[PDB]
């Protein structure tokens, strides 16, 4: 089983990349419960650029062909208590995304679940032993509400809604 | 959930004196705290940021301090425009606010009572007004007795802002009854308890007299 | 100079939705975050969320998630705040604030605020009743009762501005019926009763009602 992401236009098969990192925004407020909610970053290119874990590919919500961590996932932030500051997530082992060329790119469900589980473990380290929830993007312009990237002179928009629908304990 | 607690809820300061406002965080937070001033009818104005840095144009008498879970705003010498509501802020969370009011000598209220007008009785409703005029401090107790029976849930109180000239308060308590209920009883009274009165003052009238 | 100008006050039936504007000027609109803060009548300040004007990304407080939508129009430098399925709890003044620098939380600039009243009541003019003096030393008290009007505000004047000293006009109170009510009172010398006429001038702009009521002893 794989996670299928709708992409427009159709990314050619040679644009398949390695997911090496993520950038997230922690939701503000509180729910009177031991839950912490994270979404794909609501910032702009400034948040992405300052992570410093990106490659030559220009991408949003996901670092493609970027730097990888050595041993385990590493999360960084300029201020963990400032929800206006994005959280840079650097994977240790990348997750491959395969674009068939018919308008959708695929991701291994089991491999993506394990990486999310590792990130939630590291997030619990910075915010206490709490429930970690991933939710889709809060909204924005198409290049930021979607996972976007450049490849061979073209720009592609992929809906990352299915990539953040999990709850972890 | 970080909670910012400001004390006191209301700060009474004699004009020209020093005022100290407190702001306590539930858990230890970074020294990124801001103080805002809000006069009535206006948006908040930034006073301090970074826990000790004045915003541009803010008079030197405002100073900020604190670290960890305790933060303090200090006004060296209160002035007329300085009496307002003050909020401390850390990221997304605000304090409930502290109101700095003018502290003057105790003034006893002058108590008046008004029977409902006959025109209002024609509409099937009756309103009895008890008035407390030009008193300080704001703390006052007003109770309604109808045939010596204490009233509950059928009165509303309105309080004016501190007077611009003598810094006193005025209060009105309105008892709302139907015309049927109003004419079932004879004597209507309000009991006023205030610090400036040696014993509580009662104003009463007999219906129809 | 840098300023934020918000849309006018609105009165909304419960369950509807309202959209509030916030136009920015004299600065680079896309370079600073825009936050929305609401203040219930007499209560404190509550943060609802921020929007990145450069990208349109948003971060809402968990209380308002699913009820608030924040957008912007970079061309006209305007930020929009929409609240859906309004409740009486949502009656407040809604402010837009701008960060001192990029994404700071030091709100050095604020809008004038937009008042949103959520109520099922319809526009209704006030009924004015006298508070006649009767029988405190040499001083007598009289006033007017302004009852059952919607919405706010109501202005009160005595003797067309000739009588100002000793006048107290209390803030309006919201009755259980959804209608506002207030009183205006004045203290006058007892000797002036029966020789000086006292008239309270009540105006209610939303209903175009204007009442001049004479208050008479006994
Ligand atoms: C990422 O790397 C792969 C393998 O080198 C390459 O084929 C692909 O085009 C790269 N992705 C992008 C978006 O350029
Ligand atoms: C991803 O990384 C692997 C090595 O881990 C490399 O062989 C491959 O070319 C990279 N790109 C893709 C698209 O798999
Ligand atoms: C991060 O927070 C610290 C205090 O912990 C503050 O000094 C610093 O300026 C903040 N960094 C930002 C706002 O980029």
């Amino acid at each position: 089983d794989t996670i299928t992401l709708p992409c427009r236009p159709a990314p050619p098969p040679h644009c398949s990349s390695n997911i090496t990192g993520l950038i997230l925004t922690r939701q503000g407020g509180y729910s009177n419960a031991n839950t912490v909610i994270f979404r794909p970053s609501g910032g702009d290119w400034r948040d992405i650029a300052r992570c410093q874990i990106a490659g030559t590919v220009v991408s949003t919500q996901l670092f493609l062909n970027g730097s990888l961590a050595e041993e385990e996932v590493v999360i960084r932030s300029e201020n963990w208590t400032d929800n206006a500051k994005s959280i840079c997530v650097q994977l240790a082992t990348s997750v491959e995304i395969a674009c068939t060329g018919a308008g959708h790119c695929a991701i291994s469900r089991a491999k993506w679940a394990n990486t999310l589980k590792q990130i939630a473990s590291k997030l619990r380290e910075q915010y206490g032993a709490k429930t970690i929830i991933f939710k889709p993007s809060s909204g924005g312009d198409p290049e930021f509400v979607n996972h976007s990237f450049n490849c061979g002179g073209e720009f592609f928009y992929c809906a990352s809604t299915q990539l953040f629908a999990s709850t972890w304990f | 959930e970080i909670v910012m607690t400001q004390s006191p809820a209301t700060l009474s300061v004699s004009p020209g004196e020093r005022a100290t406002l407190s702001c306590r965080a539930s858990q230890s937070v970074s020294s990124n705290l801001a103080w805002y001033q809000q006069k009535p009818g206006q948006a908040p104005r930034l006073l301090i940021y970074g826990t000790s840095t004045r915003a541009t144009g803010i008079p030197a008498r405002f100073s900020g301090s604190g670290s960890g879970t305790e933060f303090t705003l200090t006004i060296s010498s209160l002035q007329s425009e300085d009496f307002a509501v003050y909020y401390c802020q850390q990221y997304e969370t605000f304090g409930q606010g502290t109101k700095v009011e003018i502290k003057r000598t105790v003034a006893a209220p002058s108590v008046f009572i008004f029977p409902p007008s006959d025109e209002q009785l024609k509409s099937g409703t009756a309103s009895v007004v008890c008035l407390l005029n030009n008193f300080y401090p704001r703390e006052a107790k007003v109770q309604w007795k109808v045939d010596n029976a204490l009233q509950s849930g059928n009165s509303q109180e309105s309080v004016t802002e501190q007077d611009s000239k003598d810094s006193t308060y005025s209060l009105s308590s309105t008892l709302t009854l139907s015309k049927a209920d109003y004419e079932k009883h004879k004597v209507y009274a309000c009991e006023v308890t205030h610090q400036g009165l040696s014993s509580p003052v009662t104003k009463s009238f007999n219906r129809g007299e | 100079q840098v300023q934020l100008v918000q849309s006018g006050a609105e009165v909304k039936k419960p369950g509807t939705s309202v959209k509030v504007s916030c136009k920015a000027s004299e600065y680079t609109f896309t370079g600073y975050y825009v936050h929305w803060v609401r203040q219930a009548p007499g209560q404190g300040l509550e943060w609802m969320g921020w929007i990145n004007p450069n990208s349109g990304g948003t971060n809402y407080a968990q209380k308002f998630q699913g009820w608030v939508t924040m957008t912007r129009d970079t061309s006209i430098s305007t930020a929009y705040m929409e609240l859906s399925r309004l409740k009486s709890d949502d009656t407040a003044v809604y402010y837009c604030a701008r960060s001192d620098y990029i994404s700071s939380w030091y709100f050095g600039y604020w809008g004038q605020g937009t008042l949103v009243t959520v109520s099922s009541a319809s526009t209704k003019g006030p009924s004015v009743f006298p508070l006649a003096p009767s029988s405190s030393g040499g001083t007598a008290a009289l006033g007017c009762l302004v009852k059952d009007y919607f919405p706010e505000p109501v202005t009160v004047s005595w003797n067309s501005g000739a009588l100002t000293s000793g006048v107290h006009t209390f803030p309006a109170v919201l009755q259980s019926s959804g209608l506002y009510s207030l009183s205006s009172v004045v203290t006058v010398p007892s000797s002036s009763l029966g020789t000086q006429t006292y008239i309270c001038n009540v105006n209610h702009k939303p209903s175009n009602t204007k009442v001049d009521k004479k208050v008479e002893p006994k």
